[PDB]
């Protein structure tokens, strides 16, 4: 029917009824329904009253020649009968996430763990039309079929955050596929593709190299802190950054090991642990400078990288 | 050298075995040259030195020695592979080959001039579990793509 | 509540009651209150009369499918019941002053005196969300935590 699409495992229906909605972009079919039985339609109030919409064609689009509201088969007056509604055509989110959750659009996925990926989005035109899923590959040729897993090309309205097949949303098994950034393509069914209809979410896939650390310079004196950017991880997890106590200066304190590595970028907690216990930023209660062994600074990483800091000041030259 | 035949438009895959090839294009397929640069020549019984090499087709690499006899695997470490970027270069970092653990070792650290060579993942323990777990012997370390060059180790004078 | 948010030391509500105002960005809640009591709204006036407002989904921006103006139930007609009105979100005024004032904002400050120094803004939206302030190094990272001093990375409207 229309408005309830996937009851009939339809992925489009223009059988308009009275007082349905209708979108800018649609085709009206002119078989039985409101396309042959009425299909000279006028405005009601607002910016639409005396304009015309003619079922028998195609509507125009961006909010010109065709205001958006309620159409009467009257005009502006007393009755209100077959009836039509002039809403605009819009995805307002879209995500790409793994088996387990986790947004990773737009960020370098490992090939290995990228074989559960999901799409998922929200669209105002569910009564209309379904949203179609092309995956094109960096050389530009629809990879679709290679890598649809289930749900047959169709995701629901709704439906963000879910991680199983069972609800709406697409799984692409892009494992495959070489390294690369791709490009997932969101449209509507038949009509609702133009402008604020679409949307291109990007995404790169690259090998599992190991987990890359770069600084923005190697030869520095003391007291000039350093940015360290960690790179090709895993969104959402926490890494360790390590420090051995041996490169610290032997007149160092508790007090003074703990401020090593800086809370600046994505840190988390900063301190000095030991193979039992971790005395961290927040008291002096663990390891002393002498107890302990290590100096850490948990970090996660939110997209591709994640970046942090560190004081060179009070290290051996070295 | 391999082909590709193409066929007329509404053709049928039974009925194309015989009839021509509408046009055709050739390519050539050949393996890659994975190959060692810096562990030749010379090397200081107890030193530290790099791995240094290149692989074209390549995922993990693993190091082997060979003196009379069997490849016997060097433990390097982590996973015993390295990754390739994309400039097909793969780089290990300082590595004391007799300093670290494993019989491979044992063979380098008399005197002498021995053999070592790389070899890409297709041994993948000779069939298995997806780690590179064993000695290859000749013909096993031959068959797949590898290179081995000729190393002598020299003794060690403060 | 809403209308008085940090009455309840939250950053947010999207509990609309009738009468209250709807901003051009928000995503209503359709738990308890005029998000599952009503969810489907209309136009009374001006340009917005006919148009529909669907709170169960976003709202649209830029003026555009969502005209702005008060909402009935009934749309153009007799009824004044459950009720929403339909703003745009604005940042109006914003400057960086010293703890003893002094604009200090887009110009060059010494090391030594910029310890003290304050963020303010005035915002249209202040019934429905606080606004979040985040310092960025020119590296371009995130170093909020580590220079904040207080009131809780939330500054209020007016101040």
């Amino acid at each position: 029917e229309r408005g309830n699409l996937d009851a009939d495992s339809e992925s489009f229906n223009k059988t308009i009824q009275s007082g349905d909605r209708v979108f800018l972009g649609e085709e009206i079919s002119t078989d039985a329904g409101l396309g042959a039985s009425n299909p000279l339609l006028t405005g009601t109030a607002g910016n639409s009253e005396g304009v015309s919409l003619d079922l028998s064609s195609p509507i125009p689009q961006t909010t010109e020649n065709q205001p958006l509201g309620t159409y009467d088969v009257d005009g502006s007056g007393s009755a209100t009968t077959p009836n039509v509604t002039l809403l605009a055509p819009r995805i307002t989110d879209s995500e790409i996430l793994t088996s387990s959750g986790g947004d990773v659009t737009g960020s370098a996925i490992s090939s290995s763990d990228a074989g559960n990926l999901y799409v998922n989005a929200d669209y105002n035109y569910e009564s209309a039309e379904k949203v179609e899923v092309t995956v094109e590959d960096p050389s530009g040729t629809d990879i679709t079929n290679e890598v649809l897993s289930g749900t047959d090309t169709f995701v629901d309205d709704g439906s963000i955050g879910s991680t199983s097949s069972t609800g709406g949303g697409v799984g692409i098994d892009m494992s495959d596929q070489d390294a690369g950034e791709y490009t997932i393509i969101l449209e509507g069914a038949e009509d609702l593709d133009f402008g604020d209809a679409t949307e291109t979410m990007t995404l790169t896939i690259s090998s599992q190299d190991e987990i890359g650390i770069e600084l923005d310079s190697e030869s520095v004196t003391q007291g000039t802190d350093v940015q360290y950017t960690v790179t090709n991880g895993i969104d959402g997890n926490e890494h360790v950054v390590a420090m051995d106590l041996s490169d610290l200066q032997n007149d160092a304190t508790t007090e003074q090991a703990k401020e090593v590595f800086r809370n600046i970028g994505d840190t988390s907690e900063v301190g000095i642990a030991n193979s039992s216990a971790t005395n961290t930023s927040g008291s002096s209660t663990g390891p002393t400078v002498e107890t302990a062994d290590i100096a850490y600074a948990v970090v996660e990483i939110d997209g591709a990288s994640a970046v942090g800091g560190i004081e060179t000041q009070y290290l051996d030259d070295s | 050298e391999v082909d590709l035949e193409v066929y007329d438009a509404g053709v049928s895959a039974t009925a194309a075995v015989g009839q021509d090839a509408t046009n055709d294009i050739t390519l050539t397929i050949e393996e890659g040259g994975t190959t060692l640069s810096s562990p030749t020549g010379q090397y200081v019984v107890g030193s530290e030195v790099d791995i240094n090499g290149t692989a074209t087709s390549s995922d993990s690499v693993a190091i082997y020695v060979r003196d009379d006899g069997d490849w016997q695997l060097l433990e390097i470490g982590g996973d015993n592979e390295i990754s390739v970027d994309s400039d097909d270069t793969f780089e290990e970092e300082d590595i004391a080959l007799s300093g670290l653990s494993g019989d491979g070792s044992s063979i380098l650290s008399l005197t002498g001039t021995y053999r070592i060579g790389v070899i890409d993942a297709s041994d993948a323990d000779v069939g298995g579990d997806g780690s590179v777990d064993d000695s290859l012997t000749t013909s096993e370390f031959t068959s797949g793509v590898s290179s081995s060059n000729s190393i002598r180790v020299t003794d060690q004078a403060l």
